[PDB]
């Protein structure tokens, strides 16, 4: 039936992405995201690596096989979708991982661990949220008078992620301060680093 | 009204003189001397819910 | 919905229930949303607004198949009036929701007994008929009703939309030109009689239907329907086989000027959000039917 | 059978339950079982009875099918009374004006008994035009390419609020700058599998 | 025009029909 290999093809080690508290792109996801990749750029320079990737990569096992269903709405599909260069990211976070240095992954597309679980990466999935949905709605007044038109929207994808399993994450970072979420996040990275090492 | 038949015989009387004086006769002409004012249209931004 | 995906006070959910009053939205889901919370955590700051919205909610709710809240809003309706009309209204209308029409014809039987200058019975009867598929008598019953009461609106555009449903267009055309001869500032009117008059009969309908068309366009110049209605009378009629050349070449210059327009207002509509998937396909639409 | 997609029957699901008290309609492509659809473009909703429009979106359709190589192949409807499935003459008129361009044409009508939130059945009735007529054939079939993955799919997508982004013709020619494609709900349907 | 063209056939107060010039 399912006749999976136990040595199913994956980069060397697993990738890091970050998702949350809301849309990325946005603001206040963008600033929340920056923070953190400034600290982990900074702290561990020399063997962290830091990959950048545009187009999606939600469609990794189905409409990728060349279906015919499905792979003919990929073009129209309101994203840079045309299987080469999504061929080309996976090959390059491929070799990015042959060299052995801990890579993370800033996914613009990614907002969610269910879009991402089907795919042959299998990465570390970083979670960061709010406490309350009030607390989150008076930092987006707080941030500025253009984020108002986008506010439900950003509200709507925080209480979907809010319902998304505890499971389905690798580790929270629901600690107020910077510093406490920081240290975290930075204590799971080293144990990894010294896992393969 | 005061009286149904006398109010019934003043507008029999005041529409007997009236007569049909079509206002589309030229409207196509009218029409055709300028370019439509498609201007201040597609300001703003299309409505995404409420408020 | 305060502090919940909006930051709005409850001055402005009551202007928004108020304008959505004003023009006839049916989107019951959003108006039963804000109306319970309404209802609910803003019931005293409101000192007299809170019987229309009553009214307002409990329809709604009725649209959603939700009876909790109707059957409270009636409840409260009733304990503030007792004895009146529309709420007796309100109750007929619960019951007939649940497909029970004996109790709603006694009710509204009674009502129009208690008085007979009443008009919304005789409506909620014309329903009940409707409701049931029951075509000709619903069409015949509304006739008898604009026969005795003349000049309503409402009533002239439903039989206009009854005769439409049954293929009948001459009536229909009748109707609309009774509805527009009240409103003759309202581009709407003008524009589905262009589209009943097109879609009646031939040559002079296809004449008068471009000629309302126009006339549509020119009360507002941002009614595409009108101005595709106009270039596709205009072509249909240039090709013809029974016209004489003088029309058809005014035709012609007709159809080519709304092509322009069209082409215009494409280009004015890809200007400002980059899609460019009609724009090319426009132009092909224009070029396949030209002559 | 036909062997509907999924992104066909939900945006069907979604064009029906976006209005509810109104009759809506629109169209199926395929490309160019026995013949596969791609998905569907939502035409018009209200009232149904009225030509020119039609015929401008229908050439429009026509048009743009033909630039991407597709052909169009069905036509499905969804009446107002809860209790009629039963074609009128606008859709027998609209299925046999399309079946002279394309052979064993679909005249699919949406059952709102079986319109349950997530799912009891296709509630869907197919029609195939025999001689001069329009035959239900019913065999108690399954016109879906997989049932379990598309009626897992609508139910989300209705549980999701979603129909509230979904856009046809009609708000096209109210407003320009709509789309009749729908990318996010292809979007959303891709990611959600 | 062409190809798509769909042809629907099948006493209101006053109903008249005919001359009056």
């Amino acid at each position: 039936a399912e006749h999976v290999p136990p040595y199913d093809v994956v980069p060397s080690m697993r990738p890091v992405v970050l998702v949350g508290p809301s849309l990325k792109g946005y603001e206040v996801t963008d600033m929340m995201q920056k923070a953190l990749f400034d600290f982990l750029k900074h702290r561990f320079d020399g063997r962290i690596s830091i990959t950048r990737v545009t187009a999606d990569l939600s469609l990794a096992k189905r409409s990728v096989l060349n279906n015919p269903g499905k792979r003919t709405i990929i073009e129209r599909s309101s994203a840079r979708s045309s299987i080469a260069e999504v061929q080309s990211e996976i090959e390059r976070i491929f070799e990015l991982a042959k060299s052995l240095q801990l890579v993370v992954l800033d996914a613009d597309t990614i907002n969610h661990p269910a879009q991402l679980a089907k795919t042959s990466l299998a990465p570390i999935i970083v979670f960061v949220k709010v406490s309350s949905p009030k607390v989150l709605q008076r930092l987006i007044r707080s941030r500025g008078k253009s984020q108002m038109k986008h506010l439900t929207v950003q509200m709507m994808a925080y209480d979907k992620l809010v319902q998304c399993p505890p499971e389905s994450f690798d580790v929270i970072l629901d600690e107020n301060q910077l510093e406490d979420a920081c240290e975290h996040l930075a204590e799971y990275l080293e144990v990894y680093w010294r896992a393969t090492h | 009204p005061a009286d149904t038949n006398k109010a019934f015989k003043t507008e029999w009387e005041a529409l007997e003189l009236t007569d049909h004086q079509w206002a589309l006769d030229d409207v196509e002409e009218e029409l055709m001397a300028k370019d439509l004012h498609f201007e201040g249209m597609f300001k703003k931004e299309l409505q995404t819910s409420i408020f | 919905k305060v502090s919940e995906l909006y930051d709005v006070t409850w001055e402005e959910m009551r202007d928004k229930m108020r304008k959505w009053r004003e023009e006839n939205s049916r989107n019951s889901e959003q108006i039963v949303e804000v109306g319970e919370e309404l209802i609910n955590e803003y019931a005293s700051k409101l000192g007299d607004d809170i019987w229309i919205i009553y009214e307002q909610v409990m329809i709604a709710a009725l649209d959603y198949g939700r009876d909790d809240l109707a059957l409270f809003c009636l409840q409260e309706l009733r304990r503030q009036f007792p004895g009146s009309h529309r709420v007796k209204r309100l109750t007929g209308m619960r019951f007939e929701a649940m497909e029970r029409y004996d109790d709603a014809i006694q009710l509204y039987d009674r009502i129009l007994q208690e008085d007979p200058t009443n008009t919304a019975a005789r409506k909620r009867k014309i329903a009940i008929r409707k409701a049931q598929g029951k075509n000709v008598e619903a069409i015949r019953e509304l006739n008898e009703y604009l026969e005795q009461f003349v000049g309503d609106q409402e009533a002239w555009h439903e039989l206009a939309e009854l005769y439409i449903n049954e293929h009948d267009y001459a009536k229909a055309a009748f109707c609309l030109e009774e509805l527009m001869m009240t409103n003759p500032h309202n581009h709407l009117y003008c524009q589905q009689y262009a589209e009943v008059k097109y879609t009646q009969g031939g040559l002079e309908n296809l004449e008068l239907s471009r000629k309302y068309f126009a006339q549509a366009l020119k009360l507002n110049n941002r009614n595409m329907r009108a101005l595709f209605g106009l270039y596709m009378s205009a072509s249909h009629i240039a090709s013809n086989p029974k016209a004489s050349a003088k029309t058809k070449k005014d035709n012609m210059k007709y159809a080519s000027w709304a092509a322009s327009q069209i082409n215009r207002a494409y280009q004015f509509a890809g200007r400002s959000k980059k899609e460019t998937k009609y724009s090319l396909k426009a132009v092909e639409d224009m070029l396949e039917t030209l002559q | 059978g036909v062997k509907l997609t999924t992104q066909a029957y939900c945006k069907m699901v979604l064009h029906g339950a976006k209005y509810p008290h109104c009759a809506v309609n629109g169209l199926l492509v395929a490309e160019k079982h026995h013949t596969l659809f791609v998905d569907c473009i939502p035409l018009f909703h209200g009232t149904l009875a009225l030509a020119p429009m039609l015929e401008v979106a229908l050439t429009l359709i026509d048009s743009w099918c033909k630039d991407h190589s597709y052909v169009i192949a069905g036509y499905y409807q969804a009446n107002e009374r809860v209790k009629d499935a039963s074609p009128n003459q606008v859709a027998e008129k609209v299925a046999s004006r399309i079946a002279e361009g394309f052979s064993d044409t679909a005249l699919i009508m949406v059952d709102n008994t079986k319109f349950t939130m997530d799912c009891v059945a296709p509630t869907i009735h197919v029609y195939e035009h025999h001689e001069n007529r329009w035959r239900c054939r019913d065999p108690h079939h399954d016109y879906c390419e997989d049932w379990p993955e598309a009626q897992r799919i609508s139910a989300s997508l209705l549980d999701s609020r979603s129909y509230e982004t979904l856009v046809d013709f009609d708000n096209h020619l109210d407003d320009i700058r709509n789309d009749w494609t729908n990318p996010e709900i292809n979007k959303a349907v891709l990611h959600l599998c | 025009r062409f190809k798509w063209a769909i042809e629907l056939s099948g006493y209101p107060v006053g109903y008249l029909d005919k001359q009056v010039p």
